């Protein structure tokens, strides 16, 4: 299957006292591996994943600095955006940046992304051909303007695709016992009675990773959407994921069901039946 | 822009009177990120309660993870309360036990 | 690992 690298960066100004909070985080796959918080006591770079902890205090002082520098670049982004949208110094606003690379089963670049939001709104995000800019509004039409004059998609696609593959693949090996690792949802149905003539079916996937799944309802060999729901797929706080699908039957039915469950970790897909 | 939260309540394994567990409260969907979280044992707030590293989803929208151990019973009844810009009261999810 | 210097706005 294929892989990635992603960070995510938000930063939310204090208009009262201070500078904005800041916080980082670092993902390979579903897997988060590093933090920053500008509220946390250490100002380090700090591991989240146990094969991350494998790397040496030159990576930690290279990650610190270049994380502490990401969040000056976001305390003046704030500022300049303020300007942009005549907006007072009173209110509290956020800026939000993710960037990143996928690669294929193969570990080859397949894409990257460098993208930016102004209070939970598209602000500028890098088009797939990393060599132009989708401005949402006229504010990101100035930051295009600059950006296209400073060469930057050229930098971020050096980046995007080299040095960010070459991390996720380093990574990729040191942390191969988990993250090359897939955990197979364990799955069960449960049986809930609300009347004499409705019965609620509910399909339970349960431990699983990376958190990518299909969960399916069937009756009588064909597909259903209708009387059906699912839940969002949650993260379980060990690493790996949990979800549920629910379906609702007549009462004296429940055989004709069938619940499917797709996964990466199933060789083939699962059935499941009351 | 105002996204309000979806909460999920539930545990993290499936849940036996007098076995170690942890008690998950998920919170996604949401935007600003400034939010309160609290876990409820018996209508009274859980002290011990961690949380996740704040992250967001390709749409821009946030999620939290808060988390702490318990040990299930019979009698005990566990929730979720949430507060946030978006919610004119509080809103409290309680935990189920359907798994 | 984190690039070497982001573009501010």
């Amino acid at each position: 299957g294929s892989h990635s690298m992603r960070y995510f960066f938000t930063s939310v100004s204090r208009p009262g006292r201070g500078e904005p909070r800041f916080i980082a985080v670092g993902y390979v796959d579903d897997t988060q591996f590093v933090r920053f918080d500008s509220d946390a006591a250490s100002q380090r770079m700090e591991p989240r994943a146990p094969w991350i902890e494998q790397e040496g205090p030159e990576y930690w002082d290279g990650e610190t600095r270049k994380v502490k520098a990401h969040s000056q670049t976001h305390r003046v982004d704030l500022g300049t955006l303020r300007g942009y949208y005549n907006q007072s110094e009173a209110g509290s606003h956020t800026v939000q940046r993710m960037y990143g690379c996928d690669v294929g089963s193969d570990w080859r670049f397949l894409r990257g992304y460098h993208q930016y939001a102004y209070d939970g709104k598209d602000y500028i995000a890098l088009k797939e051909d990393l060599r132009s800019w989708t401005a949402a509004d006229m504010a990101a039409q100035t930051t295009k303007h600059k950006w296209e004059a400073a060469h930057v998609a050229e930098q971020l696609r050096a980046y995007l695709e080299g040095t960010c593959v070459e991390w996720l693949r380093r990574y990729l090996e040191n942390g191969k016992e988990t993250l090359q690792r897939t955990d197979a949802p364990k799955t069960h149905m449960t049986h809930h009675a609300v009347s004499d003539h409705e019965a609620t079916l509910r399909c339970w996937a349960l431990s699983f990773y990376p958190a990518e799944i299909t969960l399916t309802w069937q009756r009588d060999g064909e597909d259903q959407t209708q009387d059906t729901e699912l839940v969002e797929t949650r993260p379980a706080g060990d690493g790996t994921f949990q979800k549920w699908a629910a379906v609702v039957v007549p009462s004296g039915q429940e055989q004709r069901y069938t619940c499917h469950v797709q996964h990466e970790g199933l060789p083939k897909p699962l059935t499941l039946r009351w | 822009i105002q996204r309000t939260p979806k909460i999920q309540v539930y545990s993290r394994h499936p849940a036996e009177n007098g076995k170690s567990n942890f008690l998950n409260c998920y919170v996604s969907g949401f935007h600003p990120s400034d939010i309160e979280v609290d876990l409820l044992k018996n209508g009274e707030r859980i002290e011990k309660v961690e949380h996740s590293d704040l992250s967001f989803s390709k749409d821009w929208s946030f999620y939290l993870l808060y988390y702490t151990e318990f040990t299930p019973t019979e009698k005990d009844e566990y929730a979720c309360r949430v507060n946030h810009v978006t919610l004119s009261q509080p809103k409290i999810v309680k935990w189920d036990r359907d798994m | 690992g984190l690039k070497e210097g982001i573009p501010a706005l």
